[PDB]
C-alpha cells in the first residue's frame, strides 16, 4: 500500500514560562542528587525573580482592585508561595554544598590555570555568602586553634598532609539517572547516539576504573557514577531521579 | 575526608608493629619515659603513626604486622557465615580499616572478602531497616552485632522508611 | 541628629499602614509586630514624614534600620512599644554620633 | 599515645553527633570542654618545646645523622592529629551553630564561647544579609516543607497578645482556632506560639 | 543550611509536590466560560487557557493541585485515569505474575497518585475503592518482592531498573547509593 505519513505530516503545517519552570525543577532535581555544585542558570533565575516581581505587583494591584470570584486570587497566591518553595529549596541546596566545599572553591579560584570560576558557578549572594563564610570561618580557627600551632600547621588549603586538609566532592557518587535522550524531539542530531539490538538505541560510556562499557537504552533508569555521567549531565541528556 | 568523625575515631585505633631501626629518644611510645628502642621491637602504635611510617624511611622506619583483625580465623569466619558474625566484638570501625589496610596493602583476597561480607550483612541490614512494627529480639540482636557506619547506614535506611511510612499511612 | 523634614507632621493611624507593615521588616527580617509598637512606629513615621509617607522610600528604609538594629541587639522576637522607644533613643544617638561624623564639630 | 586526649575530646564530639541525630528538635547545645582542649593546647606547648630542643640539638649535632628525622616526623603527626581532632570537633560544633541559626533565629548562650558567641551573632547578620536586596522576594531562613496545603487549622499553645499580620489584625488568645493560610502563620509555627498541623 | 535528612535524599511530601505539578483530566463543576454577552486565571507555571476555558460537566486538562484545591471547594471533581481501574490493575498484576524479571509498565507516579487520590477523591471513581486499594497494595507488595529479588545483584559497575516509580526510588536511594558507594570504595582501594 502507499504510506502517506509524510505528505499528511507536511500537509498539517500548511522562553516560555512553563518551559522555564519545567527546566527549573530539572536543574533542583539534578542539583538535590548531585555531589558536585552545578553551574549556575543565571539568566534563567534572573527571568523567574522578574517574573516574579511582576506577579507580585500584579497580585497587589487586584488586590487594590478588591461579582466577588476570589478563586483566580487563591491560584495568584498558592502560585506564588508554591514558586517561592522551589526556589527556596533550590538554593538553600546549593548554599548547603557551598559550606561543604568551601577549600575547594576558594583553589579552584586561587588556580588561574583552572578553566572553572565563580563568575560562571555562583551568583554574586552565593559569591558573598562563600566568601564573607570562608572569612568567618577563618577568623574563628585562627582565634580558635590556630594561633597557638606553628608557621607550618596554620595552612587550611593544605595539600601535603598526612591526611588531605582539603574537602573534596565524591566525583564517582553513585545516582539515580533517568535518560531522556536529547532535549529536542530530533533524535539524528547527537553524534553520541547509537541504534542497538531492538529497536531501542542506547548512550554507550566507559567506566575507567573497571575499564567496561555499558549501554544506557532510552527509557530505562539507572545508578551511575557521577563522573561517568558528568559530560551528559551538562549536555542535559539525563535527569537525576 | 578530613572532618570525618567516624574516620578520626579509625584512625585512632593501634596496630601491631615492629620497628626496624635503633631510634633512641622515643621511649614515650611504649607508655616508658626515656627507654632508647631496641633493634626489631614488638609494639602497638596508633594509625596516624604508622600509616606512614611505613612509608618514610630501601627499608622503612616501621613494618606493619598482620593484625588479628586480619587473620586468618577471621577470614574463615567471615567466609563461613557473613550475617551472624559480631562484627563489633573484632573492631567497632572494621571496615573503615580495612579501607586504609587494603588501599595500603593491596590485597585482592581481602578485597573479595570484605565486598562479600559488606553485601551479606546488607541484605540482612536492608531486611531489618524494612521492617516497621505497627522492636523485635531478631533485629535488635543484630543491632547489637553492627559497626558504626553500618548502623549510620540503618538510622539512615530506617528513618527514611520510617518517614514515608507515616507519609502514606496518614496525612 | 535626623534629617530636615520640611512639611508639617500627620497623625497617620495603623489602617494603611498594613502594606507597609508585615513586608518590609516582618518577612524581610522576621520580626512580629505588636499593635502599640505599631501605633508608636506610625507615629514615629508621620512625625518624620509628613503626606509623603505613602510613597517615600526614607519610610522603608528607616524601617529595614529599624529591624536591622532590632537585629543586633535581639532584645526580642517582638516588638515593644517601650523597644520602639528604647530604639528610637538609640537611634537618636546613632544619628548624632553619625552627623558628628559628617562634619567634624 | 599523646593524642589520646584528643581521641577523648572526639568521643564526645560523636556523643553529640549522636544527640543531635535523635533529637528532631534542637535541644540545647553541650558545654564547650575547657579543660580538654587547655590540656591538648598544653601538650601542643611542650610539643613546640620538643621541636626547638630538637632544633638546637640537630645544630649542637649530637647522635642526630638519622634519629632527628624520626622524632620530627612523630612530633609532627602528632600536632596534626591533635589539630585534626581540634577542628573536628570545631566543625562540628561550627555546622550545628550553622543549622540553628538557619532553623530557629532566622525564623542558651552559657554553653557557647565568647568566639563562638561571636560567630553566631555574625553569621546571624549574614543570614539577615542573604535575604535583603536579591533574594528578597522569597525567605531563605522560610520554612523548607512544601506548601502543599494552602490553608490549614491553627491552634494557639501560648498567649502573645495582639499581633498583626499581612492585611489583618491576628489574636493570640491562648487556645483559640483559626481557618488560615499556611504562609500567614508559618513564621509564628516556627516560634511555637502556634502549633497545629 | 540544609537538613541532615533532607541532604541526599528528597523527602515524601516533595514528591507529593513533584507530582502534584502534573496535568491531570478533570470534570467542572462550576461555569467560568464568558457567553457572546470575573477576573481571568493567568498564571505563570502552568496553561492557562484549559483553565480559561472552564465548562462544567466537561473534560479539561489541569494541574493537580488545582485539581486538589477545587476538589476541596467542590467546585470541580478529578477524574482518575485509566490506570487506576480494576481491569488494568489485573492486567499490571498478571504482568507482574507472568515476567518475574522485569517490572510492570506502570507509571512512575502510581503509588503517590494513588495515595493523593485515595485521601482526597472518596467520591470519584468508578469502580469501588476496595478492590482498588486492594490491588494496589497487591501491586506495592509484588513491586517490594522483585526489590528485593533483583538487590542480590549489587554490582560495583552498574545496576539497571526499568520501570521502578518515583516514591520507589525513595525508598531504595540511601541503602543502595551508600552500599555501592562503599563497594566501589573498597575496589578503587584495591587498584594498584
Amino acid at each position: 500500500d502507499i504510506n502517506i505519513d509524510d505528505i499528511l505530516a507536511e500537509l498539517d503545517k500548511e522562553v516560555s514560562p512553563q518551559q522555564d519552570f519545567s527546566d527549573l525543577m530539572k536543574s533542583w532535581k539534578n542539583e538535590r542528587c548531585s555531589p558536585e555544585l552545578l553551574p549556575y542558570p543565571h539568566q534563567l533565575m534572573k527571568r523567574l525573580l522578574n517574573r516574579i516581581s511582576m506577579q507580585s505587583q500584579l497580585i497587589e494591584n487586584i488586590s487594590m482592585g478588591f461579582n466577588e470570584s476570589k478563586l483566580p486570587l487563591l491560584c495568584m497566591e498558592t502560585e506564588l508561595e508554591r514558586l517561592k518553595f522551589v526556589i527556596r529549596s533550590y538554593i538553600r541546596c546549593r548554599l548547603s554544598k557551598i559550606d561543604k566545599f568551601s577549600l575547594y572553591l576558594r583553589q579552584l579560584n586561587e588556580d588561574e590555570n583552572s578553566l572553572i570560576s565563580l563568575t560562571d558557578l555562583l551568583s554574586k549572594d552565593e559569591i558573598k555568602y562563600h566568601d564573607t563564610h570562608s572569612l568567618i570561618w577563618l577568623k574563628l580557627v585562627n582565634d580558635s586553634i590556630l594561633k597557638y600551632m606553628p608557621e607550618e600547621l596554620q595552612a587550611i588549603n593544605d595539600t601535603e598532609g598526612s591526611v588531605n586538609m582539603i574537602d573534596e566532592p565524591d566525583w564517582n557518587k553513585f545516582v539515580f539517572i533517568h535518560v531522556n535522550g536529547p532535549p529536542d524531539g530530533k533524535w539524528n542530531e547527537d553524534p553520541l547516539l547509537q541504534e542497538n539490538e531492538f529497536g531501542k538505541p542506547c548512550y554507550t560510556v566507559t567506566i575507567p576504573d573497571l575499564k567496561e562499557e555499558v549501554e544506557l537504552t532510552i527509557g530505562s533508569i539507572y545508578v551511575m557514577r557521577y563522573e561517568v555521567i558528568r559530560d551528559l549531565l551538562r549536555d542535559d541528556k539525563v535527569a537525576l531521579i | 575526608g578530613y572532618y570525618d568523625i567516624d574516620d578520626v575515631l579509625a584512625d585512632g585505633t593501634e596496630f601491631p608493629c615492629k620497628f626496624q631501626y635503633d631510634i633512641p629518644g622515643l621511649g614515650y611510645l611504649e607508655n616508658n619515659p626515656g627507654r632508647p628502642i631496641t633493634k626489631n621491637t614488638k609494639l602497638s602504635l596508633p594509625l596516624w603513626l604508622a600509616r606512614i611510617l611505613a612509608i618514610v624511611g630501601p627499608v622503612p622506619f616501621v613494618e606493619l604486622l598482620p593484625p588479628d583483625m586480619f587473620s586468618t580465623k577471621v577470614m574463615n569466619a567471615i567466609k563461613t557465615d557473613p550475617v551472624a558474625l559480631d562484627l563489633h566484638s573484632i573492631n567497632s570501625h572494621f571496615f573503615s580499616l580495612a579501607i586504609k589496610w587494603i588501599m595500603l596493602f593491596s590485597e585482592k583476597e581481602l578485597a573479595n572478602v570484605v565486598s562479600e561480607l559488606l553485601l551479606q550483612r546488607a541484605q540482612e541490614l536492608n531486611h531489618h531497616a524494612s521492617s516497621l512494627s505497627i522492636t523485635n529480639i531478631a533485629t535488635s540482636t543484630f543491632l547489637l552485632k553492627l559497626e558504626e557506619m553500618e548502623k549510620e547506614i540503618y538510622k539512615k535506611s530506617h528513618e527514611s522508611y520510617k518517614d514515608t511510612k507515616r507519609w502514606m499511612f496518614k496525612k | 541628629m535626623f534629617g530636615s523634614g520640611n512639611v508639617l507632621p500627620v497623625k497617620i493611624q495603623p489602617p494603611l499602614l498594613r502594606p507597609l507593615a508585615y513586608r518590609v521588616l516582618s518577612r524581610k527580617y522576621g520580626l512580629s509586630i505588636k499593635s502599640d509598637g505599631l501605633s508608636a512606629l506610625a507615629e514615629f513615621v508621620g512625625t518624620n514624614i509628613g503626606a509623603n509617607w505613602r510613597q517615600g522610600p526614607a519610610t522603608i528604609k528607616f524601617l529595614e534600620q529599624f529591624a536591622a538594629v532590632w537585629k543586633q541587639q535581639e532584645r526580642g522576637l517582638f516588638i515593644d512599644q517601650s523597644g520602639v522607644k528604647e530604639v528610637i533613643q538609640e537611634m537618636k544617638e546613632r544619628e548624632k554620633v553619625e552627623w558628628s561624623h559628617e562634619h567634624p564639630i | 599515645m599523646y593524642g589520646d586526649l584528643g581521641n577523648k575530646l572526639v568521643l564526645e564530639a560523636k556523643r553529640t553527633k549522636q544527640l543531635y541525630a535523635r533529637s528532631n528538635q534542637d535541644v540545647n547545645l553541650p558545654m564547650y570542654h575547657e579543660d580538654i582542649i587547655r590540656n591538648i593546647l598544653k601538650e601542643v606547648s611542650n610539643l613546640r618545646k620538643n621541636t626547638e630542643y630538637l632544633k638546637e640539638q640537630q645544630q649542637l649535632g649530637m647522635l642526630d645523622d638519622k634519629v632527628a628525622k624520626c622524632q620530627y616526623f612523630v612530633t609532627l603527626l602528632c600536632m596534626e592529629r591533635n589539630k585534626r581532632c581540634l577542628l573536628a570537633y570545631q566543625r562540628l560544633r561550627t555546622d550545628i551553630l550553622d543549622s540553628m541559626a538557619w532553623n530557629n533565629n532566622g525564623l542558651d548562650t552559657n554553653n557557647l564561647s565568647h568566639q563562638e558567641q561571636e560567630y553566631l551573632k555574625e553569621y546571624c547578620d549574614l543570614i539577615t544579609d542573604l535575604k535583603s536586596g536579591d533574594l528578597v522576594d522569597i525567605d531563605l531562613s522560610g520554612s523548607l516543607v512544601p506548601p502543599s496545603d494552602v490553608f490549614i487549622d491553627v491552634r494557639v499553645l501560648k498567649d502573645a497578645g495582639e499581633i498583626q499580620t499581612e492585611y489583618g489584625v491576628f489574636n493570640l488568645i491562648k487556645d483559640s482556632q483559626f481557618f488560615v493560610r499556611q504562609s500567614d502563620v508559618e513564621r509564628l509555627i516556627q516560634q511555637g506560639y502556634l502549633q497545629k498541623i | 543550611s540544609l537538613p541532615a535528612h533532607l541532604q541526599q535524599t528528597f523527602s515524601p511530601e516533595e514528591i507529593q509536590f513533584i507530582v502534584e505539578n502534573e496535568p491531570i483530566k478533570i470534570f467542572p463543576r462550576i461555569t467560568t466560560r464568558q457567553k457572546i454577552r470575573h477576573t481571568r486565571w493567568q498564571l505563570i507555571t502552568t496553561d492557562d487557557k484549559a483553565l480559561n476555558n472552564m465548562v462544567a460537566m466537561r473534560s479539561t486538562e489541569v494541574v493537580l493541585w488545582i485539581a486538589l484545591l477545587l476538589k476541596q471547594q467542590s467546585k470541580c471533581s478529578i477524574v482518575a485515569p485509566q490506570w487506576l481501574t480494576t481491569k488494568e490493575l489485573d492486567r499490571k498484576i498478571q504482568y507482574e505474575k507472568t515476567h518475574p524479571d522485569r517490572f510492570s509498565e506502570l507509571p512512575w507516579n502510581w503509588l503517590v497518585l494513588a495515595r493523593i487520590l485515595f485521601n482526597k477523591a472518596k467520591d470519584d471513581f468508578h469502580d469501588p475503592i476496595h478492590e482498588l486499594r486492594g490491588k494496589i497494595q497487591d501491586l506495592r507488595e509484588i513491586r517490594q518482592i522483585k526489590v528485593l529479588k533483583g538487590l542480590k545483584y549489587l554490582n560495583e559497575s552498574h545496576l539497571q531498573l526499568d520501570n521502578l516509580s518515583l516514591l520507589e526510588i525513595n525508598e531504595l536511594r540511601p541503602f543502595i547509593t551508600e552500599i555501592m558507594d562503599k563497594l566501589r570504595e573498597i575496589h578503587t582501594a584495591s587498584l594498584t
